[PDB]
């Protein structure tokens, strides 16, 4: 109950790298090249 | 700017969280939330630790450590210091003089041979060896060759060693003479150059170079100068303070810039000691405060208990020397200890208690200690004097001991916040009633003693101090009455007979019990 | 003795005054003999001799030889006592800052020398340095130089360079300081270019300079040199049994300082290292600043108990100081307490008091009185009898206390009645007897209650307790006129019982000759309690100027309504008795004997009616059993009918026709409705009974049941109590405030089972933790209602004033809920009541209007008049008897002296914890409006041109009855002149869209107005009209947003109509997303729909609404009167500008977008009206409208609160608080008088001020009235004694101090703590008297 912190500190301090953090709270998507992109119907409720 | 939000959003919600304040922002933390809570105004909004013990420890870090080489060189330099200064005074005539007299009184059994001095670099020997060359040297003041014959006898005076306190002693008295000249050199300078206009070439011109004469002044008041016409009126004082110089110039036996020569390299050498000391304690500091971390919870709070640790390094830095080759961090950790531990058992406690009752009560601690884990129970007061070699009487006087008085704000109450010290009466009152039994007892009397001969009635308030200043005797009631001291005791006797028997004296015998 | 009190700083010299000693050594006692040590905390030299006349060592032991000084130790032979008033001192190494004057939030030093505190704090600490008067050198006068710029600054200058650190820089800053050269310097500054700020700066900075220069202090004071030392007995070393010893924490702070004094004192001769002294200095100040004031300035030093240690400063703040803790409230002598009883026989003025309470609490008297009498020859001999109880000591006990009021009082001592004094009766046991019908004053059950009693000693004591506090005196209350003295349970059921008919009793229809034969006959037993008969009956009436004229005559009655004639006085009618005779009954009986006939009359009255009814409800014998609960015997029925309703509505929700928010609300409503039928039932199958018969027919009469006999009387109980225990227990709540929506559908008469007692124990819990709550937060109230007008006196005979209110009944829509007889009611008239039918005055003007006057005023049937207020009084420092009005607890004018302001915080404060479209007439009357412009519309009718129309219903007797709000554009059927029947809807408006709406009829043209820059194409599908809806300046384009949309009216002709009456052109401005339905060149009837332009309680509110709080969204009012207008829009907010017919027009108010405002651009609105809409705030009405309309706003709006919860107080109380709140000034122009131009005065100064002046040959100052709440205005007091027992000590001290004030002791606050007479009663002779001779 000290005074606040950015919460993703603690993760650095736990010895994680952005990539690392992202790949943990965050889904990705992907492309390919022209300029085609794998559809995932799923992901695609709101568009 | 972050106090601004926060400030935003008090006044929108008129009260804050913890969090937010801390967030938006421990004695810095402290003083910020004490600043917040002023608005519930321009110079709060507008608005380094604090603490004693840390901006100590801020002050004391712009340090360097010494290594073992790191004190040699300064303790050399402090003992070159001292060496100046003791060649600074061999030629203080006087000095001699007095060691001589405080002598010969020491060896008029005034005092002990060995107290007098610490040594020298046998006693009597080399003190007859002193007279002797003090008795030739004296007797030949003849300038000439008198310069190299006191250059002698201060050389064979360095071979002496003197005891701290005479020297100190001998060095005071030398201030203030230089202290007693310099005086009225400043009165004579304030006389003549404040109240004159008297030029600084002038008196660097004829006051010095020779500064024993009164040619410098007397002479100059016919220079055909303003200052010197205003002179005239002040002639008497610088006077007085030319013919103390000249008297003095008998007692100094030397020109008065040599003096001033000398003062100055003692001085120089003070100072020296002085920097090298304060070089050596800056570094120990350290280890002054790295001791007395041991002694928290003992009524003394941190900060105290530093300082004290100071006072005892500072002696030490004074009485160490390189020869044994302690390391200081040896010779330096006892006075330390020493010092701290004599602090604590001098102002430690509201009801003090004296060092050696201290040492006995830790002792009985101690013991009580051993027994306790030993027997497994207790030790009980006829135990603790078998194990602890006392009368058993005294075991018991020192558990009697008043430990720590009771802070009188202890809540105790527990209902109403009450504190203990709203339940101590006061014990010195008179009762109401007492008071009214005492007027009542005064009224009766006069009432009785009304009833018989007025020579009884006076001679009864004059014996008993009823309603007079102060009591008297037989003598003096005899020296107001004209009688001599045995009518008087007859008729004090004739009058108690007669308030003796019931009819007369009644309500006495109810106040009586 | 003195007379007045001055506080000021303290020289060192004045210190050393002081005192008389130095303290040297931190020892306080030896640890051995236990004797005082020397030169120590505790100093028999220093302090004076430890017990009386007699010398430390002995030498000197008596009396004979006293005011010599020892010569061995150096005592003073005196007394002792002397210890607790000498002083000592301690000679302080170097200089340390003073932290109140350090720390205080101006922070006094750093505000002085015009420096951030940061600065001085750094500089204290030893961190950088500062130069003072550095000189020509090219250094600034108060510059930081931290050590290494110190350094480098002090090579190159050979000068001194004048830097110091530490406090002493900060002694050499303000004893440099220079006061008066400043001062000019600051007025030449002031004369120069003024700021926003720097002109408001200049001015604080010269006026601070002005105020220390005339205090008499010295800045440098602010520095310690010398710190004082309290006398010992006020820190005492005291000790306990055993070996033990208990000692004050200021003993240890002493030795602290003292400790660190002397280390230092030791280290300046080692010629230690700066850093050493550094740190001892820096400790000397903390160890200084711990002891004047502990946890302040760093962290609090804590003791072996690890707690914080009190320091001189925590000695006077706080709830537990001097000034609240003793000064204000403290244990007594001549004091008990013990349990209450009953006791039913006494007599109003006299209670019950214990042989052994009253022997201890007179003790001094029976001493007295035997020793008089000859019994005791000595006090001890006294004492040895009474120690015995012989016969002859109760004897004289009882001779002691025949005439000798006593006090008893309870614990919450909510108002004055919570005193009171009555004579003993001595009793056995060991519990005080109470008189029943003091109860309710007390508000004191006998189920466990206590009391304490407390004796007057004095005759001025005793004779207070005989005239102001007795029982006999207090009957009325004093925050109404109602009686408090009514019989309250019991008694009221016995007299219930006694007048209480019954159709077929025994011996009805007999003919008695009187009240006597009467009761002769029921004693006997040939007549029932209630038998109806014709008795001869004698009354008296004051048909004349007091004469009790009789009239005998033949009434039909019972038996008992002609026994409890016998105890009503001469001159009531027959016509209060011969009833029920309920709770309220017996209340307006004891009304009615003290309005017609007195004092000592009622008294008499009271206690005969409470012991006939005691006598008789023994009588009757009503009891209260199972049967006594008749549950309806359709009860059954009816929740089953609930239950298949609402089982239909939960299957029809699981069909999906109802969304759940409503199937919710619908069981709700089943249930309630289902709860009301069932409370219904039993009520009608529990009030009544049939009885047979005078010839043996069935006949319905009023029930015996004893249930309904406690709840009808008023005895005890209510409908709701008999619904829990007969009918269903009801609807309960949650946790979260809402309703389960199934009810307890049983009773206590059934049980209940495990859940539905779950539910009630949810209820209760909250009950309770409410209850607390509620006290908690009604002391609060009170406690700063008597702070902020305490001092308030009634203190003239007359200020002669023809100013005050208009009092008119008071009218929520429809019915009148507060008539003018009880607003009016003893009251002052300001101006003659004319007659309405305006022939000559009624009541000519300085009449207390009293019962005759206002049975007067209702027989003229007037509704307005002019009744002299407190908050329009002419009185300085203070009110007039006739701007107040009368006593309301003694019934007379009020008394000069009378402490009004205690009363009228203590009456508002008490009842704390009690509290918590179409227009239809009424009756047969004529319409009459008000402050509305009238025009014909298209049908014929009369359509509303105003928004503040208001409608009355004047009937045949010319008094208003209904009073309505009737909004703009309303179709009436009827008018102004024309009677009206009941039941006629004369009017009736849309209460939706926006009520814009033309006024003429004609052509209508699309004047400019371009599509696509003010419009949007959206043409209405459903009909196939084309409508053009206006968009918002935002998304329109630019190329017309500066255009408006105008609809002129024209003609066929084509000419120009412009407003009928005036040249103006008519053209409507319409805002912005306004849909335009008809299309240009389509005539329009009057009064068209342009556009169809879419969209606390309890005690909070009270103590929300004295607090004059500002609500969260204030409806705007009209600063000036003019026309409106607007200028640059969206500049955050919009822009409206307001120009005054010929006047100045230098007003603009960025008024937000989101208000939707009630107002066009082309209608002229005066000062006061509304342009916004939502709640009002308590300082507009008083800008824009007078004093009378901020205090009529606030005395109306905390009544209702009141109002709802039956709580009833007279208005005099609300409006002495008001007088207090609006009691501030501040001056507008300064005009001749010596006043400045934006400064705050009290409203009494300037008012005198300019009144004398203008007098002379001067002209006066205006100014504008200021509003304030309770606690803002109290802390603007002029005395530092009554201000620092309220409010913060250390800031009320720190500013008087350095302003050097001084107060002459006139308040009520300030005269207890000083220990003198209260200059408000008794004492008010005493004060004046004082101050005519002091003024010779
Ligand atoms: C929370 C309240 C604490 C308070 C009730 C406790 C805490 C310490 C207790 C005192 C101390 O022991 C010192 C004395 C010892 C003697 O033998 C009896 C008296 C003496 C004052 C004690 C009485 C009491 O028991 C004290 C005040
Ligand atoms: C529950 C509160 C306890 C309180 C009523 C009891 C518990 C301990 C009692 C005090 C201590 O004994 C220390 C002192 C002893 C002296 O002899 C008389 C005074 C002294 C303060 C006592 C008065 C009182 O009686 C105390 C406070
Ligand atoms: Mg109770
Ligand atoms: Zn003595
Ligand atoms: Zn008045």
């Amino acid at each position: 109950r000290r005074r606040k912190l950015p919460a993703t500190i603690i993760l650095r301090a736990l010895n994680y790298t952005t990539e690392q953090i992202l790949d943990l709270f965050f889904e990705k998507v992907i492309f390919e090249i022209k300029l085609q992109m794998e559809l995932v119907p799923e992901r695609l409720r709101g568009e | 700017s972050q106090l601004k939000l926060l400030v935003t959003r008090g006044k929108e919600q008129g009260y804050l969280t913890y969090a937010e304040v801390n967030d938006h922002l421990d004695a810095d933390d402290l003083m910020l939330a004490e600043n917040t809570a002023d608005e519930d105004a321009a110079e709060a909004a507008a608005q380094r630790t604090t603490d004693p013990v840390r901006m100590y420890m801020r002050e004391m870090g712009t340090v360097e450590l010494l290594t073992r080489e790191g004190e040699i060189d300064i303790a050399k330099r402090i003992e070159d210091g001292i060496n100046q200064v003791q060649c600074s005074v061999a030629e203080y005539p006087e000095a001699i003089t007095y060691l001589l007299e405080q002598y010969d009184r020491v060896e008029a059994e005034e005092a002990r041979l060995s107290d007098l001095i610490t040594g020298f670099v046998l006693a009597r020997e080399k003190f007859a060896e002193l007279r002797a060359q003090y008795v030739v040297t004296r007797d030949t003041i003849k300038h000439a060759t008198a310069q190299e014959e006191i250059l002698k006898l201060s050389e064979v005076f360095k071979q002496f060693r003197l005891v701290p306190k005479q020297f100190d002693y001998l060095v005071n008295s030398m201030r203030v003479m230089m202290d007693r000249v310099r005086t009225q050199e400043r009165l004579i300078m304030k006389l003549c150059v404040e109240q004159c206009k008297m030029p600084k070439k002038n008196f660097i011109t004829l006051f010095t170079g020779n500064e024993t004469s009164d040619t410098w002044f007397n002479a100059a008041i016919a220079m055909n100068k303003p200052w010197s016409e205003k002179l005239h009126d002040v002639s008497e004082e610088v006077h007085r303070a030319l013919q103390k110089l000249q008297q003095i110039e008998e007692e100094t036996g030397l020109t008065i810039e040599q003096v001033k020569d000398i003062n100055r390299r003692m001085s120089i050498g003070e100072a020296k000691a002085r920097r090298a000391k304060k070089e050596m304690v800056e570094a120990n500091l350290r280890l002054v405060i790295s001791i007395a971390k041991k002694y928290t919870n003992r009524g003394l709070q941190f900060l105290d208990l530093i300082q004290e640790g100071n006072i005892g390094l500072m002696k030490a830095v004074d009485k160490f020397e390189y020869r044994r080759g302690y390391k200081f961090s040896t010779y330096a950790t006892w006075w330390i200890r020493q010092a701290i531990t004599r602090s604590i058992a001098d102002q430690a406690r509201t009801i003090r208690i004296p060092v050696h009752m201290i040492e006995t009560i830790n002792k009985l601690n101690r013991i009580s200690r051993q027994m306790l884990q030993e027997m497994g129970r207790e030790p009980t007061p006829e135990e603790l004097a078998e194990r602890m070699l006392m009368p058993e009487d005294k075991i018991r006087k020192v558990l009697k001991i008043a430990k720590e008085p009771i802070s009188m704000e202890t809540p105790i109450g527990d209902d109403e916040d009450s504190h203990l010290g709203d339940f101590i009466e006061d014990t010195t009152l008179e009762l109401p009633l007492d008071s009214a039994t005492t007027e009542s007892l005064r009224a009766a009397t006069h009432d009785v003693l009304a009833g018989l001969t007025a020579r009884e009635a006076k001679v009864l308030r004059m014996r008993f101090g009823i309603d007079m200043n102060t009591d008297y005797t037989l003598e003096e009631v005899g020296k107001q009455f004209d009688v001599t001291r045995e009518r008087i005791r007859q008729i004090e006797a004739k009058a108690l007979r007669k308030l003796r028997h019931p009819s007369r004296s009644e309500v006495l015998r109810s106040f009586l019990d | 003795e003195f007379d007045a009190i001055k506080i000021a700083l303290a020289s060192p010299d004045m210190i050393r005054s002081w005192s008389f000693g130095e303290v040297k050594k931190p020892e306080t006692i030896n640890y051995r003999t236990f004797k005082p040590e020397r030169d120590g905390l505790f100093c028999a030299r220093i302090f004076g001799p430890v017990k009386d006349y007699e010398c430390l060592c002995g030498k000197y032991k008596r009396l004979k030889h006293r005011g010599v000084i020892c010569e061995k130790c150096g005592v003073e032979v005196t007394q002792t006592k002397v210890r607790r008033e000498r002083m000592g001192h301690i000679e302080l190494a170097s200089p340390t800052a003073h932290i109140w004057f350090l720390k205080s939030l101006p922070s006094r030093i750093g505000l002085l020398l015009d420096m951030p505190l940061r600065d001085i704090e750094r500089v204290l600490y030893f961190e950088s340095y500062v130069v003072i008067e550095g000189g020509m050198t090219n250094l600034e006068r108060q510059q930081i130089l931290t050590e290494e710029q110190y350094l480098d600054a002090l090579e190159e200058f050979g000068d001194e360079f004048d830097a110091k650190m530490g406090a002493e820089a900060i002694q050499a800053l303000l004893k440099s300081m220079d006061l008066e050269q400043e001062c000019e310097q600051l007025r030449e500054e002031l004369n120069e270019t003024n700021s926003e700020t720097k002109r408001k700066k200049l001015t604080k900075r010269i006026k601070l300079l002005e105020a220390f220069v005339q205090s008499g202090n010295k800045p440098e004071w602010m520095i310690l040199t010398v710190l004082p030392v309290l006398p010992p007995d006020l820190r005492p070393l005291v000790p306990l049994d055993g070996g033990r010893f208990a000692t004050s924490d200021l003993n240890d702070l002493y030795r602290r300082v003292i400790n660190r004094n002397n280390r230092l004192k030791r280290l300046l001769d080692l010629a230690a290292p700066d850093i050493i002294v550094r740190n001892e200095k820096r400790m000397l100040q903390e160890a200084v600043d711990a002891l004047l004031d502990n946890g302040r300035r760093g962290r609090a030093i804590t003791g072996s108990n690890k707690r914080p240690l009190k320091s001189l400063a925590d000695m006077i703040k706080g709830k537990q100081g001097r000034f609240r803790q003793n000064l204000l409230g403290k244990r007594v002598d001549y004091s008990g307490r013990s349990v209450i009883t009953v006791g039913p026989y006494l007599r109003l003025h006299q209670c019950g008091l214990p042989k052994k309470m009253a022997l201890e609490l007179f003790k001094p008297f029976i001493y007295g009185k035997l020793e008089l009498r000859g019994l005791a020859t000595t006090i001890k001999a006294a004492k040895k009898m009474v120690e015995r109880e012989e016969a002859v000591v109760w004897d004289i006990l009882d001779e002691v206390i025949r005439e000798h009021p006593v006090l008893l009082n309870r614990a919450p001592t909510l108002h004055r009645l919570g005193i009171q004094a009555f004579e003993p009766v001595l009793i056995e046991g060991k519990a005080i007897q109470l008189h029943p019908l003091v109860c309710a004053a007390y508000n004191a059950d006998f189920d466990g209650d206590q009391m304490a009693v407390h004796v007057p000693l004095t005759l001025e004591a005793q004779l207070e307790a005989r005239a102001l506090m007795m029982s006999t005196n207090n009957i009325l209350s004093p925050a109404n006129g109602e009686p408090i003295i009514v019989p309250s349970q019991d008694v009221v059921l016995g007299l219930y019982y006694m007048t209480r008919d019954c159709v077929n009793a025994k011996g009805e229809g007999m003919v008695l000759t009187g009240p006597k034969e009467a009761e002769r006959l029921y004693r006997s037993g040939l007549a029932s309690l209630h038998a109806r008969v014709k008795v001869r009956i004698t009354e008296y009436e004051k048909d004349a100027n007091g004469e009790l004229v009789a009239k005998t005559s033949l009434k039909d009655t019972t038996v008992g309504r002609a026994i409890l004639w016998m105890i009503v006085p001469k001159g009531l009618p027959y016509s209060i008795v011969n009833q029920a005779l309920g709770k309220k009954a017996i209340s307006k009986m004891l009304n009615t004997c003290y309005r017609i006939l007195g004092l000592k009359p009622t008294v008499i009255f009271a206690d005969q009616i409470m012991y006939t009814g005691f006598a008789y409800a023994a009588r009757s014998g009503a009891s209260v059993g199972i049967d006594d609960m008749v549950i309806p015997e359709k009860k059954h029925e009816i929740i089953s009918e609930a239950e298949a309703e609402v089982a239909e509505i939960q299957e029809q929700f699981q069909s999906g026709l109802v969304t759940a928010g409503e199937r919710y609300n619908k069981v709700i409503d089943i249930w309630a409705a289902a709860n009301d039928r069932v409370s219904k039932a039993m009520m009608d199958n529990l009030q009544t009974e049939t009885v047979i018969n005078r010839d043996g027919q069935e006949e319905k009469q009023v029930s015996f049941n004893s249930i309904y006999m406690m709840a009808d009387s008023g005895a005890r109980g209510s409908a709701a109590q008999i619904r829990q225990l007969a009918g269903m227990r009801g609807l309960m709540a949650k946790p979260d405030g809402s309703i389960i929506e199934t009810p307890i559908t049983a009773n206590f008469r059934e049980g209940l089972n495990v859940l539905q007692y779950f539910i009630s124990t949810h209820g209760a819990r909250k009950g309770l933790a409410d209850t607390a709550l509620k006290t908690a937060n009604s002391g609060y109230l009170t406690r700063r209602l008597v702070d902020v007008a305490q001092d308030l006196v009634v203190t003239e005979d007359d200020c002669g004033t023809h100013e005050g209110i208009m009092m008119t009944p008071v009218i929520e829509g429809g019915d009148v809920k507060e008539p003018l007889r009880d607003r009016v009611l003893g009251r002052v008239t300001a101006e003659d009541v004319l007659k309405p039918g305006t022939a000559d005055i009624l009541v000519p003007r300085n009449t207390l209007l009293h019962e005759q006057w206002c049975d007067l005023l209702e027989e003229n049937s007037v509704d307005a008049v002019k009744v002299r207020s407190v908050v329009s009084c002419d009185t300085d420092f203070g009110v007039c008897a006739h701007c107040y009005g009368r006593d309301l607890a003694r019934g007379h004018i009020i008394n000069k002296g009378e402490a009004i302001g205690v009363i009228a915080a203590q009456s508002i404060g008490e009842p704390g914890t009690q509290l918590t479209s179409s227009i239809q007439v009424k009756n047969k009357g004529s319409i009459k409006l008000s402050n509305v412009k009238s025009v014909v519309n298209s049908s014929g009718k009369l359509v509303i041109t105003s928004r503040n129309t208001e409608l009355k219903l004047i009937d045949e007797f010319g008094r208003t009855k209904e009073s309505y709000k009737v909004p703009y554009g309303a179709v009436l059927a009827k008018g102004d002149g024309e009677q009206v029947a009941g039941g006629e809807t004369v009017a009736n408006w849309d209460p939706h869209t926006m009520p814009v709406i033309t006024e003429v009829s004609g052509f209508v043209r699309f004047t400019d107005m371009i599509d696509g820059q003010t419009i949007t194409r959206q043409t209405d599908e459903l009909t196939g009209l084309s409508s053009l809806v206006v968009l918002d300046s935002a998304e329109r384009t630019a190329g017309g947003k500066d255009l408006r949309p105008a609809l002129k009216i024209v003609d066929a002709q084509g000419n120009d109509v412009l407003i009928p009456g005036t040249d103006m052109p008519a053209q409507y401005f319409l805002p912005g997303k306004a849909i335009v339905q008809l299309e240009d060149g389509v005539q329009i009837s009057s009064g068209d729909t342009l556009a169809r332009i879419p969209q606390t309680g309890g005690l909070p509110r009270v103590a929300d609404l004295f607090e004059a709080r500002r609500p969260k969204e204030p409806a705007i009012l009209a600063e000036i009167s003019g026309i409106v207008s607007f200028g640059k829009e969206t500049k955050g907010k919009r822009r409206l500008v307001i120009t005054p017919v010929d006047g100045s027009d230098p007003y603009e108010e960025m008024i937000p977008k989101w208000r939707q405002l009630n107002v066009f651009e082309g209608e002229r609105v005066e000062r006061g009206d509304v342009i916004s809409d939502g709640p009002e705030a308590p300082h507009d009405i008083l800008r824009l409208r007078g004093v009378h309309a901020v205090t009529r706003y606030i005395v109306n709006e905390v009544q209702d609160v009141y109002r709802l919860q039956g709580v009833k107080i007279n208005d005099k109380h609300i409006e002495v608080i008001v007088r207090q709140m609006l009691r501030k000034a501040t001056i507008v122009n300064a005009g001749s008088s010596d006043f400045l131009e934006g400064e705050q005065v009290e409203y009494s100064r300037v008012k005198i001020a300019n009144r004398e002046l203008e007098a002379n040959g001067k002209v006066g100052a205006t100014y504008s009235r200021d509003l304030l709440g309770i606690t803002k205005a109290s802390l603007a007091t002029e005395s530092f004694i009554s201000a620092a027992s309220f409010q913060e000590t250390t800031r009320v001290l720190t500013e008087a101090a350095v302003a050097g004030k001084r107060d002459e002791l006139r308040g009520l606050k300030e005269n207890v703590i000083v220990g003198r007479l209260i200059p408000a009663g008794t004492g008010y002779a005493y004060h004046q008297d004082r101050m005519r001779r002091r003024a010779a």
